[PDB]
RNA sequence: AGGGGAUCGAAGAUGAUCAGAUACCGUCGUAGUCUUAACCAUAAACUAUGCCGACUAGGGAUCGGGUGGUGUUUUUUUAAUGACCCACUCGGCACCUUACGAGAAAUCAAAGUCUUUGGGUUCUGGGGGGAGUAUGGUCGCAAGGCUGAAACUUAAAGGAAUUG
């Protein structure tokens, strides 16, 4: 019956199997591999600070159509370029 | 069906069930008193032998062995019990 | 049921089948109701009195119900020699 | 409970014999068995011809009780016991339902034929099954003619017999409306036989 | 191969009920197993039972009386301490107002309300409702 | 979803049989499955007969027939009609026409 | 082809059910009775319908109707139907049973008349 | 004016029955939903949802309205009713028409103290409509009927006070979980509390008693 | 593209780079 | 690798077909197809359904075994014996009907005895891609097998059934 072993004495393998089966679950493996601190641009950190390289105009993806104004920025803490959404109406005239 | 006495089922139907299913497993077997119309040998065997029994001399067959109840050889009488 | 002081709450207190003791649902509408005539000084049909059973749904579905109304008629007197316990 | 009156008297099971009831169908079913006396040899099943008999009395015993005479729906579609049916119909109040039974019977009241019964008596499960199925989604018990092998789910008391035809269905019938008029009604003295034929229930073509 | 026979006889019953019949058999016979119908005829979920006496282990013919509906097991017979007694009751019991949790305590096997009493515990055996 | 219990049609206790060839396109096909006809005939056909009967010697004389099993694939049999789509319920019927 | 429809047949089995001994079996007669007893917005249905109403008057003549009784009919039935022979079972040469039935007549508490197969 | 057909309706239109209770007790079935409407006055009556589905013509598009509706006093009686309609608030009277028919007993318990009439349930009951399972368990006074709103306007109307609940299934098939949360506070009177194991006699059933005033001419 | 010729396609890239990383001890 | 090499026949060659036709159809034909001695370890290797145990339902066939039948049939006279017939009974390949029960349904005697959740137990899955990829290890003559990630990407992918 269940698939399971339901011994009194049989502790040690339901509790490594789960162990075990925690590495399917997307969340915790990001969290035991350090995903965060290492493929992160970020380096976990909430935020971050860089500075802007160049001005980019996006296009949208299907079914939709404009120029979504974003930033090639350069962060300080570990020089990486990534780039990042400037939100709301001509604000990408307030960076330069 | 439903309801019925399970501590006493018929005869007729327990008669009927496997050798191990009646409501405490008994043989089918019996043991016969077998000798030849010649000899006056008592020789008494198994319903289902599976030697070539034989009176205790004159080098005579009582029976042969099958898959089953064995084969109580020829010209022979036999009292069951 | 009960209750505080003892006074009995509870809508209603639905029959039980005759053959299992499984209450009748509301709804249990293959439930049967027999009503058997008790007979007076002989022949004559005594009317408005009956001996009665009452089986349930499942016991209907699953045709157990004539053996076990069966059963019944012979041990309320109803029925000589016709059902057998022991089979 | 019942007095010696009730008991077998030879007059019954001499035509329960002569109408052939106590021959019976060669494969039986499982619910039927202890009504099964025995089994002759090349393929036949006699019946218990008292226990028929006392089962049949029961029958009665409910198709009585129950207080108005005429919903107490006694059914069939099989040609042998069509007449039979209506006879039975015709002493006792009873509404017959001989032939197509109709779909949304019990069920369905906006229909032109609308039975609401307290009861329900039928001659085959088989051939008239949709009826038995029918009187189950309304709380109608089920008289019935089974035979020894017969769909006894959905009934409840079960006259056996041997309704594969002639006088087997007929005199069961017959009998049936002998022991309603006898209890209650007008019959009384039992001891005595009926004025009534028994061959009144029989099945002509001519 | 056979396990619990405690298990395969709660269900036989279990089984046996459900299809509407009043009457099951029991191979093995356990006195685990007559112990807990004790119990279980106590408070009448069961009638009168019978032990048959093959040259063996056993069997049991029980009458059922309806009004029966689990009699369960519980594997592993789990370590139940005082005050999770409240707690496995809570979990598979239908009502506070009834139903049983028979154990196993050196104080021999019981009902849970009576170990409840005579302030015992130990494994648990099932349950009856 | 499974469309056939018979799966394709009927092993069940096996696991492996030889395979017949389609006797039509030629296919290979498992000779637990494969639609199988007899064809039993006579060599001088319907019409023939008369003449061959006539112009025979000999009293009369025994017909001779000719045998021959035949197997075709799902596809041969489907296609030349030898079998039909049947409906969902009338597949389940394994009755002979 | 002329297959009559339902509203034709419907008041067939209509006047049929109601005024059956009125009816006859020639065409003019009922097709004048139609005007009569009942309402009809044409004469060529009327006519349609008169017309089929004796096809079937001139064919329940000669047997009931698969679907159409009334009240001659229905008598016609109860008196024919309720032949009585001279009684059959009564019985001609005792009863004629096999073996085991007799037992089963033995087993009972009963004599009857005997026969062996 | 009613005029019943049934033989149910003539010993209810009569004032020969006075209770539902009576009818639940023989397990009649019952077919107009009028009898209820005399039994029964003071049943409000819940507009769940009206969710339009659609089909073909022999070509299309077809467009058609799906009402969900309760009906329940709040005393231990509710009804739950599904119709479509080619309209909009016909359904919606079809369904309340449709669910009365369906009004069934609740066997309200007490959690634990038989202090001063019910509150929750007899048992934990649960009920299951093709994969949304609902699961009642009893509660203490205060907790409250602890369900998804729809559910517990049903538990409402049904005449809960206090009871938990836990979900299973596809829970967001509004009238999949309803139709179970239904079946759930329905199967409370067919569990076999030690109560009933008390003997009862059977009573005779209205429909053989007034059997003269019940059946037609 | 199909299963089986999809694994085709990969058994050949497979060799591909197996070569050409070999291109280098 | 040796033997073998009739047939069929990957590669290839050709004749047609096509807009093209590396194809399908036709022709020739290498390897292969068989065997021995070594390898390989994979298939929709399927019942796409782990094993042992218990329990819940009705029917008819059939395979192996056994028991019971003053049954049938076989001789030159009707014994043994062979086959066959009927009932039973274990253990099988399955089939039928059922639906208390289960399921999302298709359907299922298990896929049931599960929110009334526990007989023992082995294995595997945790949205779709990326990908059975990269990398490391290992076995293999080789082809490959076994073990097996992540970055990034994405709102569905998917099942059963219904109506068009
Ligand atoms: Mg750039
Ligand atoms: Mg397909
Ligand atoms: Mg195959
Ligand atoms: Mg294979
Ligand atoms: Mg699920
Ligand atoms: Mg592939
Ligand atoms: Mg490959
Ligand atoms: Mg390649
Ligand atoms: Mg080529
Ligand atoms: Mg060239
Ligand atoms: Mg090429
Ligand atoms: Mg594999
Ligand atoms: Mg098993
Ligand atoms: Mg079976
Ligand atoms: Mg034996
Ligand atoms: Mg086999
Ligand atoms: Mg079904
Ligand atoms: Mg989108
Ligand atoms: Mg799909
Ligand atoms: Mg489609
Ligand atoms: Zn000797
Ligand atoms: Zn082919």
């Amino acid at each position: 019956g269940k698939g399971k072993p339901r011994g009194l004495n049989s502790a040690r393998k339901l509790r490594v199997h789960r162990r075990n089966n925690r590495w399917a679950e997307n969340n915790y493996k990001k969290r035991l591999l350090g995903t965060a601190f290492k493929s992160s641009p970020f380096g976990g950190s909430s935020h971050a600070k860089g500075i802007v390289l160049e001005k980019l105009g996006i296009e949208s993806k299907q079914p939709n159509s404009a120029i979504r104004k974003c930033v090639r920025v350069q962060l300080i803490k570990n020089g990486k370029k990534v780039t990042a959404f400037v939100p709301n109406d001509g604000c990408l005239n307030f960076v330069d | 069906v439903l309801v019925q006495d399970l501590l006493h089922p018929t005869a007729a139907s327990e008669a009927r069930k496997h050798k191990l299913k009646t409501l405490v497993q008994g043989p089918r077997s019996y043991f016969l008193d077998v000798k030849c119309p010649g000899c006056l040998n008592i020789t008494t065997v198994f319903s289902h032998a599976q030697t070539a029994v034989t009176c205790e001399s004159c080098s005579t067959i009582l029976c042969t062995p099958t898959g089953g109840k064995a084969k109580l050889s020829e010209g022979t009488s036999f009292r069951r019990k | 049921m009960e209750n505080d002081k003892g006074q009995l709450v509870e809508l209603y207190v639905p029959r039980k089948c005759s053959a299992t003791n499984r209450i009748i649902k509301a709804d249990d509408h293959a439930s049967v109701q027999i009503n058997v005539a008790k007979v007076d000084e002989e022949g004559r049909a005594i009317p408005g009195e009956y001996v009665t059973y009452a089986l349930s749904g499942y016991v209907r579905s699953r045709g157990e119900s004539d053996d076990s109304l069966n059963r019944l008629a012979q041990n309320d007197g109803l029925l000589k020699n016709v059902w057998s316990y022991s089979r | 409970s019942l007095p010696a009156t009730f008991d077998l008297t030879p007059e019954d099971a001499q035509l329960l014999l002569a109408a052939n009831t106590h021959l019976g169908a060669r494969n039986v079913q499982v619910h039927q068995e202890p009504y099964v006396f025995n089994a002759r040899p090349d393929g036949v099943h006699v019946i218990n011809v008292g226990k028929t008999w006392e089962k049949l009395v029961l029958a009665a015993r409910i198709i009585a009780a129950i207080p108005n005479p005429e919903d107490v729906v006694a059914i069939s579609s099989r040609t042998f016991g069509q007449r039979a049916v209506l006879k039975f119909a015709a002493h006792t109040g009873a509404t017959p339902i001989a032939g197509r039974f109709t779909p949304g019977s019990f069920t369905n009241y906006i229909t032109r034929s609308f039975k609401e019964p307290r009861l329900v008596i039928v001659t085959d499960p088989r051939s008239d099954a949709q009826a038995i199925k029918e009187a189950s989604y309304v709380n109608i018990p089920v008289i019935a003619l089974t035979d020894l092998d017969s769909p006894s789910e959905f009934v409840d008391v079960a006259i056996p017999c041997n309704n594969r035809g002639k006088h087997s269905i007929g005199l069961i019938w017959y009998l049936l409306a002998r022991e309603v008029l006898r209890l209650r009604g007008a019959l009384v003295d039992r001891t005595q036989p009926w004025s009534i034929m028994p061959d009144l229930y029989f099945y002509r073509d001519p | 191969t056979r396990s619990s026979v405690l298990a395969d006889a709660l269900n036989a019953i279990n089984n046996a009920e459900k299809t509407g019949k009043r009457q099951v058999l029991i191979r093995p016979s356990s006195k685990v197993i007559i112990k807990f119908l004790q119990v279980m005829q106590k408070h009448g979920y069961i009638g009168e039972f019978e032990y048959i006496d093959d040259h063996r282990s056993g069997k049991i013919v029980v009458q059922l009386n309806g009004r029966l509906n689990k009699c369960g097991v519980i594997s592993p017979r789990f370590n139940v301490k005082i005050g999770d007694i409240e707690k496995w009751t809570a979990n598979l019991l239908p009502a506070r107002q009834f139903g049983y949790v028979i154990l196993t305590t050196s104080a021999g096997i019981m009902d849970h309300e009576e170990a409840r009493r005579k302030h015992v515990s130990g494994k648990i055996l099932g349950f009856v409702y | 979803p499974k469309k056939r219990a018979s799966n394709g049609r009927n092993k069940k206790g096996r696991g492996h049989v030889k395979p017949v060839r389609c006797v039509n396109c030629s296919k290979s096909i498992p000779k637990d499955k494969a639609i199988k006809r007899m064809a039993i005939r006579n060599i001088v056909e319907a019409a023939a007969v008369r003449d061959l009967s006539e112009a025979s010697v000999y009293p009369e004389y025994a017909l001779p027939k000719t045998y021959n099993k035949l197997h075709y694939c799902v596809s041969c049999a489907i296609h030349a009609r030898i079998v039909r789509v049947r409906s969902r319920e009338d597949r389940k019927n394994r009755a002979p026409p | 082809g002329r297959v009559r429809t339902k509203t034709v047949k419907r008041a067939s089995k209509a006047l049929i059910e109601r005024y059956y001994p009125k009816l006859t079996l020639d065409f003019q007669t009922n097709k004048r009775l139609c005007d009569e007893i009942a309402t009809i917005q044409s004469k060529r249905l009327r006519n349609k319908i008169a017309g089929y109403t004796t096809h079937l008057m001139k064919r329940i003549q000669k047997g009931p109707v698969r679907g159409i009784s009334f009240k001659l009919q229905e008598e016609e039935r109860e008196r024919k139907d309720q032949y009585v022979p001279e009684v059959s079972a009564r019985s001609n040469g005792v009863l004629n049973v096999d073996n085991q039935t007799s037992d089963l007549v033995k087993s009972l508490g009963l004599k009857l008349p005997l026969s062996v197969i | 004016g009613w005029v019943p057909v049934t033989k149910l309706g003539r010993l209810v239109k009569a004032g020969k029955i006075t209770t539902i209770e009576e009818i639940f007790l023989h397990s009649l079935p019952v077919k107009e939903f009028q009898i209820i409407d005399t039994l029964l006055p003071g049943l409000q009556d819940e507009v769940m949802n009206i969710k339009p589905v659609q089909k073909q013509t022999r070509a299309g598009q077809r467009t058609r309205f799906k009402a969900v509706v309760v009906v329940g006093d709040s005393n231990g009686h509710v009804g739950l009713g599904i119709k479509t309609a080619k309209e909009v608030a016909g359904a919606i009277r079809a369904g309340i028409i449709i669910a009365k028919l369906s009004v069934i007993p609740i066997r309200r318990g007490y959690w634990g103290t038989n202090l001063g009439q019910p509150h929750s349930l007899a048992t934990k009951t649960t009920g299951k409509c093709g994969s949304v399972t609902v699961r009642l368990i009893p509660a203490p006074r205060g907790s409250g009927i602890v369900a998804s709103p729809a559910v517990k306007k049903l538990l409402q109307l049904a005449g809960v006070e206090d009871v938990y609940t836990q979900s299973n299934g596809k829970t967001r098939t509004l009238e999949n979980t309803l139709k179970a949360a239904f079946v759930a506070i329905g199967n409370t009177y067919g569990f076999l509390t030690p109560n009933l194991w008390a003997e009862q006699p059977l009573p005779v059933s209205p429909l053989d008693i007034y059997s003269d005033e019940a059946s037609a001419q | 593209m199909r299963a089986k010729w999809r694994k085709k396609r990969t058994r050949r890239l497979k060799r591909k780079r197996r070569k050409v990383r070999a291109r280098s001890k």
